[PDB]
């Protein structure tokens, strides 16, 4: 996964080498959360900038939200066997 | 996969002239025969007692809860009823029971007057998921259409890899002909009689 | 010179279970796919 | 005056064609060759699909068209038909299985299912007896999905084998279809359960062994010959003269199969 | 000359496999090597003719199984001899049906992708493409 890749290295950054990210950095994050359809990681990042950072580029956040918005006319917004009705004793501890 | 098979695979489309409407025909016809095998006979004949429309029964019982307004009294779920309270909730719940098993489905209405006990309010949940999941595939099937792919569902396979794998070719033949075969097949009753 | 090979000894056809997309269409297939893929098995691990 | 009823079942029109034009030459015209759908003696069905009406498949190794391969190889093999009912309708081959998942009552085609499998598990004992054999070997598709059907054949079959005296070996149809192939041998009765495959399987052997005519045992009472290709077809039409009491035309066309098998029709 | 002596057995049924798996050409290509019928064949000349014949039988019939069922049952009817030709004339066809539905391009793309999955030599793919383009005119 290139964003846990990014996110680790971050990490690295800013508590084992004393480095706040910048811009630049979390923009990087967020096209890739962009380009890879993972739309929940996106607002997340979204909100990081607009804490730490000076907002998100508008461009990136409507994507974002269009990816959002395909899932739910084709009904991947979340795993399927997540929805399905389950019971005491209905459900399969591996 | 080890040994060099004789034949290329390809598919197994020989039925060039496949309708849709006569596989959906047919699946219509195998659909009410286990109808008609799980349900029963048809119930005999019963003639009613009264003559009276669902909209004028619902009129009725509007025009005679509404003079009793003023009178109708606020109450908690722990106190006891009134006579109104008591005639509205037998009424409405017959009269929103009645529409569920026609097929009018208003989820609100229906859990409000119909849905008095645990179960019945599990089974409503279960009817809810249901109704929103078949408008769900109808949509995308028909999205599918005006996409032209494959109305079926396709498995997520990688056939180069299932080659590999497999040590014999004829396993790996016959999967391929039942999906490819099911991908091309309409899985779809008509609903105008299935309905009637 | 010891022992080579037991040409009877042959490997298992390991099987795979097939996975389907996780769309609406597989939720209310559901069962039916599962079904497909239980026979799916049985017959690669018997043969046909 | 005389009337030969052909059956098409997923025959290709070329292989009617020929089947009309060998009995036509051969005939001379003295038997009329009327097209139908079901019959139940006098009868040629053409075509790999099952026809309506029959309830034994039964197939032998004829020893005139043994094939210089199978030389000496003497196996019948038996499939058991259940009844066949329109192609819309529900089979119920599949009735029988999926019903019961269902929950819906299954009494009448079970019974249905018992009286075909008691028929076939007659027909194959008959056989087993006369050719000597002491043990017979069932077959069973091992799929999940006949867990019902295969259950009840097995049932049924071994009850009535033992109950006339000789032994019962079950198998799948993998292991079954490749000995038939390679070593056949070793196998003197093998009935086969009413399944897809086993129908594949029984078509395979019967033109492996170099094209044969199949036998249809019916509800009415008697026996129809079958074929799928232009030798098995051509052999079928020759049992179905020497039945007729045509001796020298039989042997003029089992002949001329045997030498021209994909143009029988010129060759004679 | 173990190898032989299992060989010998295990067409005469007299060995089987570890699992009772069918004795078809594909297994035996796996174990034994791809040109078990030569050195099978060679090794069947120091036997006594009874041996010779049975071995030439099974090898024969053994060759006939690298046929699926289905195959078989729908191109072995008019004898195994015909099997051949009568399967080649069949995919033929279905090339020819092929390259009438989607084009010639992505035909050429799919009997690649095919002869890679079904492990056909180069020269056999070409002349096999070669021929159904030559059928179609």
């Amino acid at each position: 996964s290139k964003f846990c890749a990014m996110m680790d290295l971050l990490e690295e950054m800013q508590h084992r080498n004393r480095l706040k990210p910048n811009e630049e950095s979390w923009t990087w994050v967020m096209k890739e959360c962009v380009k890879s359809g993972q739309f929940r990681l996106g607002y997340c990042i979204q909100q990081v900038m607009e804490t730490e950072c000076k907002g998100c580029p508008a461009d990136l956040v409507k994507a974002n939200e269009a990816n959002a918005q395909k899932a739910k006319t084709e009904g991947k917004e979340h795993p399927g066997h997540l929805s399905q009705q389950a019971g005491l004793f209905d459900v399969k501890v591996e | 996969i080890s040994g060099v098979s004789p034949l290329l695979y390809f598919p197994p489309t020989t039925t060039s002239t496949t309708n849709r409407e006569d596989q959906i025909n047919k699946n219509t016809n195998i659909a009410i025969q286990m109808i008609k095998r799980y349900k029963g006979e048809v119930p005999p004949h019963y003639t009613r007692k009264s003559s009276a429309t669902i909209e004028q029964v619902e009129k009725e019982i509007d025009a005679l809860l509404g003079g009793a307004e003023k009178l109708r009294k606020t109450s908690t779920d722990d106190q006891p009823m009134d006579k109104l309270t008591l005639m509205e909730r037998c009424l409405r719940h017959a009269l929103w029971s009645y529409h569920k098993e026609e097929g009018r489905y208003d989820f609100d209405q229906i859990g409000r007057w119909v849905v008095y006990t645990p179960e019945d309010e599990v089974k409503l949940a279960q009817l809810k998921r249901e109704v929103e999941a078949k408008e769900k595939l109808a949509a995308l099937r028909k999205r599918r259409e005006e996409e032209g792919l494959p109305g079926g569902p396709v498995p997520r396979i990688n056939w180069p890899q299932e080659y590999s794998s497999f040590i014999d070719r004829e396993p790996v033949v016959a999967k391929r002909i039942r999906y490819d075969t099911l991908a091309s097949t309409t899985l779809e009753r008509d609903e105008k009689q299935i309905e009637s | 010179r010891a022992d080579e090979v037991d040409y009877t000894n042959l490997p298992a056809p390991k099987p795979q279970k097939t996975v389907w997309d996780d769309n609406i269409e597989t939720e209310v297939l559901r069962k039916y796919l599962d079904g497909l893929s239980q026979y799916d098995m049985e017959e690669a691990k018997y043969g046909v | 005056s005389k009337q030969l009823t052909f059956i098409s079942a997923g025959a290709t029109a070329a292989v009617l064609q020929s089947a009309s034009a060998i009995v036509s030459k051969v005939a001379g015209g003295r038997v009329q060759t009327k097209t139908a759908k079901e019959a139940g003696r006098h009868a040629v069905v053409v075509g790999p699909e099952t026809p309506i009406g029959v309830h034994t498949a039964v197939t032998e190794v004829p020893k005139s068209a043994q094939d210089p391969l199978f030389s000496g190889v003497s196996t019948v093999v038996v499939r058991a038909v259940l009844p066949r009912a329109a192609p819309d309708s529900v089979q119920l081959r599949d009735a029988l299985d999926v019903y019961a998942s269902a929950g819906i009552d299954t009494k009448e085609e079970v019974r249905s299912a018992t009286e075909a499998f008691k028929k076939s598990a007659e027909v194959a004992v008959g056989k087993a007896k006369a050719k000597g054999v002491k043990r017979i070997v069932l077959v069973v598709k091992q799929a999940s999905k006949h867990n019902c059907i295969n259950e009840l054949f097995k049932k049924i079959s071994t009850e009535t084998i033992e109950s006339a005296g000789l032994t019962t070996e079950v198998v799948g149809t993998a292991a079954v279809a490749n000995q038939l192939i390679v070593n056949p041998e070793s196998l003197g009765v093998v009935l086969l359960n009413d399944v897809a495959a086993t129908e594949q399987i029984e078509l395979a052997f019967a033109g492996v062994v170099g094209g044969v005519s199949r036998v249809y045992h019916t509800v009415e009472g008697g026996k129809i010959s079958a074929g799928h290709s232009f030798k098995s077809v051509a052999l079928a039409v020759a049992q179905e003269l020497r039945e007729l009491g045509l001796s020298s035309e039989a042997d003029k066309v089992e002949a001329a199969a045997s030498k021209n098998p994909r143009a029988v029709v010129s060759a004679l | 000359s173990t190898k032989m002596q299992t060989l010998h057995k295990l067409l005469t049924g007299e060995v089987s496999f570890k699992n009772k798996a069918p004795v078809k050409d594909c297994n035996i290509v796996h174990q034994f090597g791809e040109n078990w019928a030569t050195e099978l064949s060679a090794y069947a000349k120091t036997l006594p003719a009874e041996q010779q014949k049975i071995i030439v039988r099974q090898i024969a019939r053994v060759k006939l199984t690298r046929y699926t069922v289905a195959e078989l049952a729908a191109y072995c009817g008019d004898g195994p001899a015909l099997l051949d030709e009568t399967a080649r004339a069949a995919n033929i066809e279905q090339g020819v049906a092929f390259v009438k539905a989607k084009g010639v391009e992505a035909f050429e793309k799919y009997v690649a992708e095919e002869s890679t999955n079904a492990n056909w030599k180069p020269e056999e793919a070409k002349k096999f493409i070669e021929d159904v383009k030559a059928k179609a005119k």
